[PDB]
């Protein structure tokens, strides 16, 4: 054949892949967590958006730390050889480096371990997108006015705010990254690159989101996203 | 607005 | 006019904008740190592709962490008006969040909430792009054989290394991410956005180096970096 | 190869 290019990842497997969404409101009542008011309109609508984008959407709710760390061993030991991807949306509180289960947290090194390139060999070369709502930490942005390859490639870490900070929910509306990241999707999965709906994504938190609250602490505050990619390739939802 |  | 779109950042400003590069070789004995043979290459690779693009680059060499502070706090300080964006290059020993002076050590966040989007307004919606070259810690990668904005928008950190991992370094060569950036760069400047030429600095990295020891611990490992973006527009070093 |  005529020359060839190997710069996106092979999108045209029989399968996109699994998209599991762990989406935690309630939390034990000795943990001391809040419910998560709003958690429930972000799940639905991750699971309409990848849906039109062919994941085959698992669900779940309000997982303990251990059902966590259980489902994506088990997931992790499914044959994905047919499948292009693989997609897990967090949905829950957190701080820089866990996310919470109902009853105590989980290191989030534990969870993608799993999927490793040595530990889940029918991912190995294969995009591991990793979505996570949850805080990373306590603080507040106040804005201001205007041949081997690496065990730790092709995972992406989609994370709904910076280093270090809050992250933040509507109860109303859901999540302001999540809200922001279906509707880009919804836009833009036809048409541009991963990278490049991400940051839309980011465009979108940053302008259009601002706290409002009767606590002058957590008043008029802002948030960016940030995009963590050790991904090697282009990412097209769609292919040719 | 509630924070996570 | 017609229809505008904005999806990418304004590089026509009259100036492309400071390119600073932090080269620390060699370390106070008393800190017990290695000399880091092979940086000089890495400087001076930085120095002509960031020439290429037009950026005024200022190289510092055998920097103190005092040194360090100073130096991006006066950067921080000049009028970028100008100005189109604004880099940092640094070229040290590091841990998870720090980067060596050549006394004692740096932490990373002193060094950019100097150019926050409040704190430098000269640089306020201007991308801001820190370059690293250190660990992040001593873990190895085995392989796999196969209208506010947020004071922390408009960044992009892009790391030679996934996050606690250590980061290679050849002492005739070059370090491996600093050698593969430029090359990208050099040949993708002018047709690719920034986030698709980190993407493939992410492969040449991890496909094309694998470490030498005689050191059963340090032999046969590899790397992959670390694109961390909280970018809001697409960035092409080139504009029409 | 060294280590940084």
């Amino acid at each position: 054949s005529g020359i060839s290019l190997d710069n996106s990842y092979k999108m045209d497997y029989p399968e996109m892949g699994l998209c599991i969404i762990i989406n935690n409101k309630n939390f034990h009542k000795s943990t001391g967590m809040t419910s998560r008011s709003g958690t429930d309109v972000d799940a639905a609508n991750l699971r309409e958006t990848f849906r039109n984008l062919k994941y085959e959407v698992r669900n779940k709710n309000d997982l303990t730390r251990e059902e966590i760390v259980e489902l994506m061993r088990d997931v992790s030991k499914e044959d994905h050889s047919k499948r292009s991807s693989f997609v897990c949306v967090l949905l829950s509180h957190g701080e820089e480096g866990i996310i919470f289960g109902t009853n105590g947290p989980v290191d989030l090194k534990k969870i993608t371990n799993f999927f490793r390139g040595d530990r889940c060999r029918s991912l190995t070369g294969k995009p591991k997108l990793f979505i996570i709502q949850a805080c990373r930490g306590t603080e507040l942005d106040c804005g201001i006015e205007t041949h081997k390859i690496p065990v730790e490639a092709d995972f992406l870490y989609a994370y709904s705010t910076a280093p270090g900070y809050y992250s933040w929910r509507n109860s109303k509306d859901g999540s302001w990254f999540i809200q922001s990241l279906c509707a880009m999707l919804k836009q833009y999965a036809d048409k541009l690159e991963f990278m490049h709906i991400l940051t839309r994504v980011n465009r979108k938190v940053a302008t259009e989101f601002e706290s409002f609250s009767f606590d002058a602490t957590f008043h008029a505050k802002k948030q960016i996203p940030c995009i963590m990619s050790m991904l090697t390739k282009e990412l097209y939802f769609y292919h040719h | 607005d509630e924070v996570d």
